[PDB]
C-alpha cells in the first residue's frame, strides 16, 4: 500500500533549493530596467482586456502571478514594502535576488544554513545601524528649508519615476497640498478628479473642494450658478416623498381624512423646506436623493440643492468647509452651518464639476489633473500616490539619504573594508554579501546602456579615500558628489529594505524540501 | 416514532440551524396584496426597488 | 520550577522550548513572552490558554 | 399664457400604505363627491390663475382632458424632464410643483 495518498511528489536537498534560486532569478529579471530616471516601461494584458502599464516594481509584481514558493515570497515582500514605503520596491526585490544568486554556488560545496543565516542577520543589523547613524537630515526645523527638502525628496522620488519635466512643479504642488492638511494626515481627505483633455502641466490643486455633479431631475438650470459668500448645510436626510418608516399603515374612514393626510404629508415636506430656507443656507448637499418638488422650490427660491453625494465627498466637505454633517434639520443653527466665499458650477473639460472655494478653513484638497489617456493619467496618479506616501512617512522623521546609488556604494564599501577582520567562512560569506551589494548603480548604468564596470570602478576609487556621497548622473554619465544634486530619499526605506532582505534570505536559505498535494481542490 | 437515541450534539445543532433557517425565511414575509402605485413615481421603483428582490412588474 | 511568576525565570525556562525556532535570536522573544505571561497569569488558582 | 406643472390631473395617492375604511353607502357618495370636486377644483385653480396653456410632465386622465377642452384652455402632457426645464427657462415662467 502506498504510504501517502496517490498523486503527490517532493523534491529535496540541493536540487530543490537550486530550483528555488532559479525561480528567484527568473522573477527578478522581469523588472530589470524599470527603476531609474531613464526607466523603460512594461505592459500587461488580462483576459478582460484591461491592459495595465506601470514602472513601479511592486505594482508590477502584483500584476504578475506565480505558483512557486520563493517567487510568492518575493511578491508578498514587495507588497509589504509598498505598503510600508512605496518606493524602491524594484531595488529591494532585485537586491535580495542577487544575494540569493551570489550564494547559489556555495550550496554545492560544504556550507550550512546556520553560518549563512547568522552572517545575513548580523550584517543586516549592523548596516541598519549604519543607516540610522549616517542618514542626512535638515536639522533646521525652519519651514522654508523643511518645504524645500520636501520638494527635493519629491523630485528624488520622481528621479526614478516617469515624469521628469515637472519635478519641482509637482513637488511644490504636493507639498502645498499636504500643508493645507492637519496633523492627522488622513488618507481619505485627498480628492482626486482625473480630467480628460488638458496638458500634463495643467494639473492643479483645488484649495477648497470640488467634485462631480451627480444626475439631477428636471427643474434645474434655474438655480443661481454663482454666489459671492454662500453658507453650506451638510445633510444626510431625504427630501423625497417617502413613507414614514416603510412600515407605516394608514386607516381612515372618509374622503376628508384622506385629503387631510395627503395635505399633511405635503405639509411635512414643505415644513422641512421652510426650516431649510429660513435657516439661511444657500446650498444643501447630502447622500440622500432630493425630490423634484424640493428642486423646483429651491429654483423658485433661488437656492442650490444636490443629493446622492458619495460619503467621502461630504467628509471632505466637513473637513475643509467648517460645517457639520446633519441627519436632522429641527436643530439647525449657526454653528452647524458651513460657509464659503465662492460657489460656482464650473466646466473642466466637457464636465460639470461643482466647485466650493473661499473657505478660510481648509484641511482637505481635491487634485484636478489633466491629460489624454486613462492609463497614463492612472500611472501619473499612481506616482502621485507614491509621492504622497513617501512624504507622509518622511514628514515625521525629517532624515533622508541621497539617491543615485551613492549610499549603496557607501554601504558596500563599509561592509567590504570591515569584512577583513571577521573570521573564516563568516568573512567569506559576508564578503559575498558585500559584493552582491554592488549592483543597483550598475543596473542604473546598464539601463542607460553605459559601461557600468568602468563607472563602478571609478566611483569605488573615489569612495575609498576621496570623499563620500558620490552618485552617478545619467545626463552627464559621470561620477561626482550628487548628494548636492539633491537626489535625497528617506532612510527608513533603507532600514525596511534591509529587514525584508534579511527576512527573505534567511527564509529561502531555510528551505530544504516541499511536499505537494494532488490539489484535488480545484 | 422518530427517536432511538439522542446524541444532543449534532441534533441540537440541527435545531440551531433549523431555527436560523426559520427566522431567516419568516423575516421576509411582508407582502400578499398587489398594489397600485402611480406613474409619477414609476422611475423610483423601476430602479430603486431593492437588489436581490424579484419584481413582477404587471401592466394592464 | 520555583514560582512561575518572576520574569527572568520565565525567560530562562521558556527559551528552552524556544530553541526549536529562530536559532539566530533568543533573548528578544524571551522578554516578550515573559512580560506577556507574567502580566496575564492571575498567579492564584487558575489559567486558560485562551 | 402658460403654467407648468409636474403633477398629473388625478386624486393623488400618498407615499405611505393607505387604507380608507368604507362601511356606508354614504362613504360611497363621499368618494364620488370627492373625485368630482377634486377634478373641478383642479380646473378652477388652473383656469382661474389666468393662463391659456398647460403642460404636464407625467400625463393625466382623459376626464381632465375634456375638462380642459370644453374650458377652451389648450394643454399638453407627457413631456420629458429637461425639455420642460428648458421650456420654463425660455418662457421665463416657473414650474409650479402642485396646485
Amino acid at each position: 500500500v502506498i504510504l501517502l495518498k496517490e498523486g503527490t511528489d517532493s523534491s529535496q536537498g540541493i536540487p530543490q533549493l537550486v530550483s528555488n534560486i532559479s525561480a528567484c532569478q527568473v522573477i527578478a529579471e522581469a523588472v530589470r530596467t524599470t527603476l531609474g530616471p531613464r526607466g523603460m516601461d512594461k505592459l500587461i494584458v488580462d483576459g478582460r482586456g484591461k491592459a495595465t502599464i506601470s514602472n513601479d516594481g511592486a505594482t508590477i509584481l502584483k500584476l504578475l502571478d506565480v505558483v512557486h514558493p520563493a517567487a510568492k515570497t518575493l511578491v508578498d515582500i514587495a507588497k509589504s514594502q509598498d505598503a510600508e514605503v512605496g518606493d524602491g520596491t524594484t531595488s529591494v526585490t532585485l537586491l535580495a535576488a542577487e544575494f540569493l544568486k551570489q550564494v547559489k554556488p556555495y550550496v554545492e560545496e560544504g556550507l550550512h544554513p546556520q553560518i549563512i543565516i547568522r552572517a545575513f542577520r548580523t550584517a543586516t543589523q549592523l548596516a541598519v545601524n549604519k543607516i540610522k547613524e549616517i542618514a542626512v537630515t535638515v536639522k533646521k526645523a525652519d519651514k522654508v528649508e523643511q518645504r524645500k527638502l520636501l520638494e527635493k525628496c519629491a523630485m528624488t522620488a520622481l528621479s526614478s519615476k516617469l515624469i521628469s519635466q515637472q519635478k519641482a512643479f509637482f513637488a511644490k504642488m504636493v507639498v502645498d497640498a499636504v500643508m493645507m492638511l492637519d496633523d492627522l494626515l488622513q488618507l481619505k481627505m485627498i480628492g482626486i478628479k482625473k480630467v480628460q483633455g488638458g496638458a500634463l502641466e495643467d494639473s492643479q490643486l483645488v484649495a477648497g473642494v470640488a467634485f462631480k455633479k451627480t444626475f439631477s431631475y428636471a427643474g434645474f438650470e434655474m438655480q443661481p450658478k454663482k454666489y459671492h459668500n454662500p453658507k453650506i448645510a451638510l445633510l444626510n436626510v431625504e427630501l423625497e416623498l417617502k413613507a414614514e418608516k416603510d412600515n407605516a399603515e394608514i386607516r381612515v374612514h372618509t374622503v376628508e381624512d384622506y385629503q387631510a393626510i395627503v395635505d399633511a404629508e405635503w405639509n411635512i415636506l414643505y415644513d422641512k423646506l421652510e426650516k431649510i430656507h429660513h435657516s439661511g443656507a444657500k446650498v444643501v448637499l447630502s447622500k440622500l436623493p432630493i425630490g423634484d418638488v424640493a428642486t423646483q422650490y429651491f429654483a423658485d427660491r433661488d437656492m442650490f440643492c444636490a443629493g446622492r453625494v458619495p460619503e467621502e465627498d461630504l467628509k471632505r466637505t466637513m473637513m475643509a468647509c467648517g460645517g457639520s454633517i446633519q441627519t436632522s434639520v429641527n436643530a439647525l443653527s449657526a454653528d452647524v452651518l458651513g460657509r464659503c466665499q465662492v460657489f460656482e458650477e464650473t466646466q473642466i473639460g466637457g464636465e460639470r464639476y461643482n466647485f466650493f472655494t473661499g473657505c478660510p478653513k481648509a484641511k482637505t484638497c481635491t487634485f484636478i489633473l489633466r491629460g489624454g489617456a486613462e492609463q497614463f493619467m492612472e500611472e501619473t496618479e499612481r506616482s502621485l500616490h507614491d509621492a504622497i506616501m513617501i512624504v507622509r512617512r518622511a514628514i515625521k522623521n525629517d532624515s533622508v539619504v541621497a539617491g543615485g546609488g551613492a549610499i549603496e556604494m557607501e554601504l558596500s564599501k563599509y561592509l567590504r573594508d570591515y569584512s577583513r577582520t571577521i573570521p573564516g567562512k563568516q568573512q567569506l560569506l559576508i564578503g559575498a554579501y558585500a559584493k552582491a551589494l554592488e549592483i543597483i548603480p550598475r543596473q542604473l548604468c546598464d539601463n542607460a546602456g553605459f559601461d557600468a564596470t568602468n563607472i563602478l570602478n571609478k566611483l569605488r576609487a573615489r569612495h575609498a579615500q576621496g570623499g563620500t556621497w558620490y552618485g552617478v548622473d545619467i545626463n552627464n554619465e559621470d561620477i561626482a558628489d550628487n548628494f548636492e544634486a539633491f537626489v535625497w530619499e528617506p532612510a527608513m526605506v533603507r532600514i525596511n529594505a534591509l529587514t525584508a532582505a534579511s527576512e527573505a534570505a534567511c527564509l529561502i536559505v531555510s528551505v530544504d524540501e516541499t511536499i505537494k498535494n494532488p490539489r484535488s481542490t480545484v | 416514532d422518530e427517536f432511538n437515541e439522542e446524541d444532543e450534539r449534532a441534533i441540537e445543532m440541527y435545531r440551531r440551524r433549523r431555527l436560523a433557517e426559520w427566522k431567516a425565511t419568516k423575516l421576509k414575509n411582508k407582502f400578499g396584496e398587489v398594489l397600485e402605485i402611480s406613474g409619477k413615481d414609476y422611475v423610483q421603483e423601476v430602479t430603486k426597488a431593492g437588489e436581490g428582490l424579484w419584481v413582477i412588474l404587471h401592466l394592464y | 520550577a520555583k514560582n512561575l511568576r518572576d520574569i527572568d525565570e520565565v525567560s530562562s525556562l521558556l527559551r528552552t522550548s524556544i530553541m526549536s525556532k529562530q536559532y539566530g535570536n533568543e533573548v528578544f522573544l524571551a522578554k516578550l513572552i515573559a512580560q506577556a505571561c507574567v502580566s496575564i497569569f492571575p498567579d492564584s488558582g487558575h489559567f486558560n490558554v485562551d | 399664457k402658460i403654467a407648468i406643472l409636474t403633477c398629473p390631473f388625478e386624486p393623488p395617492k400618498p407615499k405611505t400604505k393607505h387604507k380608507l375604511d368604507v362601511t356606508s353607502v354614504e362613504d360611497y357618495k363621499a368618494l364620488q363627491k370627492y373625485e368630482k370636486e377634486k377634478f373641478e377644483e383642479m380646473i378652477q385653480q388652473i383656469k382661474e390663475t389666468g393662463a391659456n396653456l398647460a403642460i404636464c410632465q407625467w400625463g393625466f386622465d382623459d376626464e381632465a382632458n375634456h375638462l380642459l377642452l370644453q374650458n377652451n384652455l389648450p394643454a399638453v402632457r407627457w413631456v420629458g424632464g429637461p425639455e420642460i426645464e428648458l421650456i420654463a427657462i425660455a418662457t421665463g415662467g416657473r414650474i409650479v410643483p402642485r396646485f
